[PDB]
RNA sequence: AGUUCUAUUGUGUUAGCAUGGUUUCG
């Protein structure tokens, strides 16, 4: 867990978000271009990533609108 | 790789420095541009075999002492009458036939071989460094 | 899905030496969490990873035998007083932490891992075991070639040893050069040398029981006659021998022997920590409470006020990363 | 690494190349 | 004299679509 | 006033006798420390000396020189940085999807520093463990490389 | 040339 | 991915100062 | 990427004939006599060849041993095969003497008996007379 | 003292050469000739001031040797002094 | 240089001791 915020510290919000939502949208063309190749994919991994990402993108809307209610 | 001793001091080299050597070219300009201004006029090359093959090891001022009793004698006595000006790049080897010699000797040598034999000054009339 | 660790690293070579690549976190904890989910999709992804992730190259002699020998003496000289050794457990010193090159030796342990027991999924068991003592063989061959400047290197590359240029044996004082031991002996503990340091005047002393000249002891002219007249008067009290050097059983230093004990118990919890030095340690604190404990008792504190403050720490990133991480680099570099 | 620059006048040496050794 | 021209079809390939990439 | 100062320096920082260890010149052996130079250590002597020329102390010189050499080092770092970063778009270029998601690691060895370019350290430590970790890594490599293969031909054998 |  | 390739780039730009110290001198490396 | 960017020409790594060490200059005489002295305590290997002993060894044991040589005549026999195998293609050596290998790094003393020779002149003078005018 | 060697998976002949060398290293043979006989205190002073100059000398023409035979035996040739101001630059 | 103190004493005189060549005893 540290790791990964040492990396992404220097990053900031906004770069952070863009770089989530083109994650979430390579994940998308990916999973549909193996939908198209074979339908049902004999892999979770992209699913399960864009799973997460997509949930961690609603959590951190979430967060923003509290922190939006708190100031 | 080194068991010898360490020096402690430095010593400086004022007659090899920025300034006095570009007041050597400026005084050695002159007297060749003055010997250059006259005609007939042919100038001698000394040098060392390691550091110059092509060129000739035998020329008219070379004497060629074979004997015993000629050791004392210079090597280089009569280049007088062929050259006005000889120029030497081993100081340090030709300083016993350069001594006294009837013509302008100039010079070209180290710091470090003018600070180990000073007395070259005393066959050099100009130095270019 | 046994791993790395469970399969491998319990034969005797391999076992001895197991580095750690990442901070153990107990079950219940986000930093736990985490690495569940990591590892499972490390796992997916080795399942759907290509073939060119997997290119090895040829092994070649990393240094010339002339250069491992400068390399030897420049590591000396940084550290005259200690063995040049890779401490790879003091890595972080010299290596930042986010630039550690054994991230990627942890994820092919793993990798290898999870190839392994997927093969014993399909071919079958024997032949899983088979695979697996072909490994082992084959890490217990590659285990002293890691290392660069080790003699195991040497050998397997085949590679023949070098034949220095001659040095003087008479040199100058300015360039004597004693080995660690020599110097450590030498200095004693800043203190000049006494007879009741039976422990290290065998150094000073030949195989034929005459005391060494100063050109060997590599020690300063006033250490020589310290170390002189401690021999001396060893040999008249009768604990140091006078034509041999002492036996093993007399390197006891004079001084009380329960306390050696408990210096040596101290030490010995210290340099690779001896649970059964620890409880020895323990139970003498207060059968003998007329000897020194002070080391002991303040590397005890000390290790409990570090997971003291590691336990803040884990509950101050469990409350959100926190700025003592962050502190650890900037303030570090500010001040 | 090369710049972007010296990378494109390599190419445009390999163009003069495919010009004159391998067509020609 | 058929390598030589291989090789930097090859290189030309690669330069275009790396610069393309980039 | 260098005899001094250079010693001075390394007993300060011993990992300099590294930098240009193999170049005639530098005599590192106890009792010599002589430096070339165009050594780091004769550098900073000399800056060292220059400082105090100008008029300060020889702490305060030290201090003046350590941060200047300081600075040095970040900028070659971070021109070894750049050069990571296009080692990167380089890397990346080899991937055949590239010709929707990456299908390679190698682009993050190369962020990481295991590929073309390597990362610059203050100390041979440092080089020493990253040989040992790189010999350690290869090695693994073949194994896998090896167990992938024997997989492949169990499964043809299979079907 | 890269650091000496 | 090219913006995949630039997130790595400016991971590895922002990045720490490869050696934990604060030295002053960057060391070359004389292996191989 | 990161490497040495200078010739590895440490002298270590390519050793050069030269003393590291410099000492007090020693008279000729008792020079040469130190170094008769390691000569024979090495016992310079000049001889009429290295596997001639070998080879007259066990000529000797064999006519000494007309009926049981093959059994007595074993460590001879072991001897010379190793003496044919390494010094078989063995030349003697041409070389100058330490002495006078040391004359020329100037590591002893002169004495009335020896001096240094000059430095050469009449081999080492190169004269170019050329025009030097207009 | 007295030296204690084994002859195991060895020579006794090679054992007893140790012997003597360890004897040379020593100088038990010299003691014993020094003490079988008398030696007056100006003798002494002569020998060991005789002993101290000539060691020496005799340990550098041993070092030179070494470094003589070490060279013969990998054809090393004569150095040069090392130029300054020389780039040692790699032609690469 | 001199006086006092300070750390160190292969210096000179000192009661005794550890070791050892030699001789001795069985």
């Amino acid at each position: 867990r540290q790791r990964a915020v040492l990396t992404y510290a220097g990053f900031t919000e906004a770069e952070k978000l863009r770089l989530l939502d083109e994650k979430i949208d390579m994940l998308n063309k990916k999973l549909d271009e193996d939908y198209e190749l074979r339908g049902a994919p004999q892999n979770l991994v992209y699913l399960q990533l864009r799973d997460h990402l997509q949930a961690a993108k609603i959590s951190y809307r979430e967060k923003l609108y509290v922190r939006e209610t708190q100031k | 790789m080194n068991f010898n001793r360490i020096p402690t001091r430095l010593s400086t080299h004022y007659v090899c420095d920025p300034y006095t050597t570009l007041m050597h070219y400026r005084r050695t300009f002159k007297f060749l541009q003055a010997l250059k201004a006259k005609p007939n006029c042919r100038a001698l090359c000394l040098g060392n075999k390691n550091q110059v093959i092509s060129w000739p090891k035998h020329f008219d001022g070379l004497t060629v002492v074979t004997s015993a009793v000629a050791a004392q004698s210079s090597i280089l006595s009569s280049a007088s009458v062929y050259y006005s000006l000889i120029i030497c790049l081993d100081p340090v080897l030709f300083a016993k036939h350069l001594y006294r010699i009837n013509v302008p000797v100039l010079g070209v040598c180290t710091p470090r071989e003018i600070h180990e034999h000073p007395e070259i000054l005393k066959v050099i009339d100009y130095l270019l460094p | 899905s046994p791993s790395f660790e469970q399969q491998f690293l319990n034969d005797k070579l391999l076992g001895q030496n197991t580095l750690q690549f990442t901070k153990v976190s107990e079950k219940g904890t986000a930093d736990a969490l985490f690495a569940e989910c990591l590892e499972s999709i490390r796992h997916r992804r080795f399942k759907l990873d290509p073939d060119v992730d997997n290119r090895s190259s040829e092994a070649v002699e990393k240094l010339t035998q002339e250069e491992r020998a400068i390399a030897e003496k420049i590591f000396q000289r940084v550290d005259p007083e200690r063995k040049i050794a890779p401490r790879l457990e003091s890595r972080g010193c010299y290596i930042d932490p986010l630039w550690d090159p054994f991230k990627r030796v942890e994820e092919l342990q793993q990798q290898v891992a999870q190839d392994l027991t997927e093969y014993a999924k399909l071919v079958g068991a024997a032949e899983a075991r088979r695979q697996r003592l072909l490994v082992r063989a084959s890490l217990r061959r590659q285990y002293r070639m890691h290392d660069p400047l080790s003699e195991g290197h040497r050998r397997f590359f085949g590679a023949q040893r070098a034949d220095p240029f001659p040095t003087p044996h008479r040199v100058h004082e300015r360039f004597w050069d004693p080995s660690p031991d020599v110097r450590v002996a030498l200095k004693n503990n800043n203190v000049p040398i006494s007879w009741r340091d039976l422990h290290i005047l065998h150094h000073f002393v030949g195989e034929n029981g005459l005391i060494l000249p100063r050109r060997t002891t590599h020690a300063s002219r006033y250490q020589q006659r310290c170390i002189f007249k401690a021999i001396c008067m060893a040999r008249r009290m009768a604990l140091f021998p006078y034509d041999w050097k002492p036996t093993q059983g007399e390197l006891m230093p004079v001084m009380d022997p329960l306390q050696y004990l408990v210096d040596e118990l101290t030490s010995r919890y210290k340099a690779t920590g001896d649970l059964r030095a620890d409880a020895m340690l323990c139970v003498m604190l207060s059968k003998y409470p007329k000897l020194n404990y002070f080391r002991y008792l303040q590397y005890k504190a000390q290790t409990q006020k570090s997971e003291v403050e590691a336990m803040q720490q884990q509950e101050e990133e469990d409350r959100g990363d926190f700025s003592r991480l962050l502190r650890k680099y900037k303030r570090a570099t500010t001040d | 690494l090369l710049s972007f620059a010296e990378r494109r006048e390599e190419l445009a040496k390999g163009r003069e190349a495919l010009a004159e050794k391998a067509y020609e | 004299r058929a390598e030589l021209v291989a090789a930097q079809v090859r290189e030309k390939l690669a330069i275009k679509m790396a610069n393309a990439l980039a | 006033k260098y005899l001094s100062l250079t010693q001075a320096v390394l007993k300060k920082y011993p990992n300099m006798r590294f930098q240009d260890c193999y170049v005639d010149g530098n005599d590192w052996s106890k009792g010599n420390d002589s430096y070339r130079a165009d050594h780091p250590v004769m550098q900073f002597v000399a800056l060292q000396l220059r400082l105090m020329n100008l008029g300060l102390d020889r702490h305060a010189a030290f201090r003046e020189a350590e941060q200047a050499f300081y600075a040095r080092r970040m900028q070659l770092e971070k021109q070894q940085k750049l050069n990571m970063a296009a080692a990167v778009v380089a890397a990346a270029a080899r991937d055949p999807s590239a010709f929707s998601v990456p299908s390679s690691s190698l682009p993050r060895l190369t962020a990481m520093g295991l590929g073309d370019v390597q990362p610059l350290f203050t100390s041979g430590q440092a080089y020493w463990q990253f040989e040992i970790a790189k010999s350690q890594a290869n090695h693994l490599l073949r194994i896998r490389s090896v167990l992938r293969r024997m997989k492949a031909q169990a499964e043809a054998a299979a079907q | 040339v890269r650091t000496g | 991915x090219x913006x995949x390739x630039x997130x790595x780039x400016x991971x590895x730009x922002x990045x720490x100062x490869x050696x934990x110290x604060x030295x002053x001198x960057x060391x070359x490396x004389w292996x191989x | 990427m990161n490497g040495c960017s200078k010739r590895k020409s440490h002298r270590l790594l390519k050793p050069v004939f030269e003393l590291q060490q410099s000492f007090p200059k020693i008279q000729h005489w008792q020079g040469a006599e130190i170094l008769h002295r390691l000569k024979q305590k090495e016992k310079d290997a000049a001889v009429i060849h290295p596997c001639i002993d070998t080879w007259g060894d066990y000529a000797q044991c064999l006519r000494r041993y007309p009926a049981t040589s093959a059994a007595r005549c074993r460590v001879e026999s072991d001897r010379h095969t190793r003496c044919l195998q390494q010094h078989g293609r063995w030349k003697p050596s041409d070389s100058l003497e330490a002495l006078k290998l040391l004359e020329m790094f100037k590591v002893f003393n002169e004495t009335a008996r020896f001096k240094y020779p000059p430095p050469p002149v009449h081999s080492l003078v190169r004269g170019c007379a050329f025009p030097f005018s207009d | 003292m007295s030296c204690h060697r084994h002859v195991f998976r060895a020579a006794p002949a090679a054992v007893f050469a140790s012997v003597q060398r360890w004897g040379r290293r020593n100088n038990v043979h010299k003691l014993t000739l020094l003490v079988q006989t008398y030696e007056k205190p100006c003798v002494k002073r002569t020998r060991i001031a005789e002993e101290k100059a000539y060691y020496p000398r005799w340990f550098y023409l041993r070092y030179a040797t070494e470094v003589i035979r070490y060279s013969l035996k990998h054809h090393l040739r004569l150095g040069q002094a090392l130029d300054p101001n020389d780039d040692q630059r790699l032609d690469a």
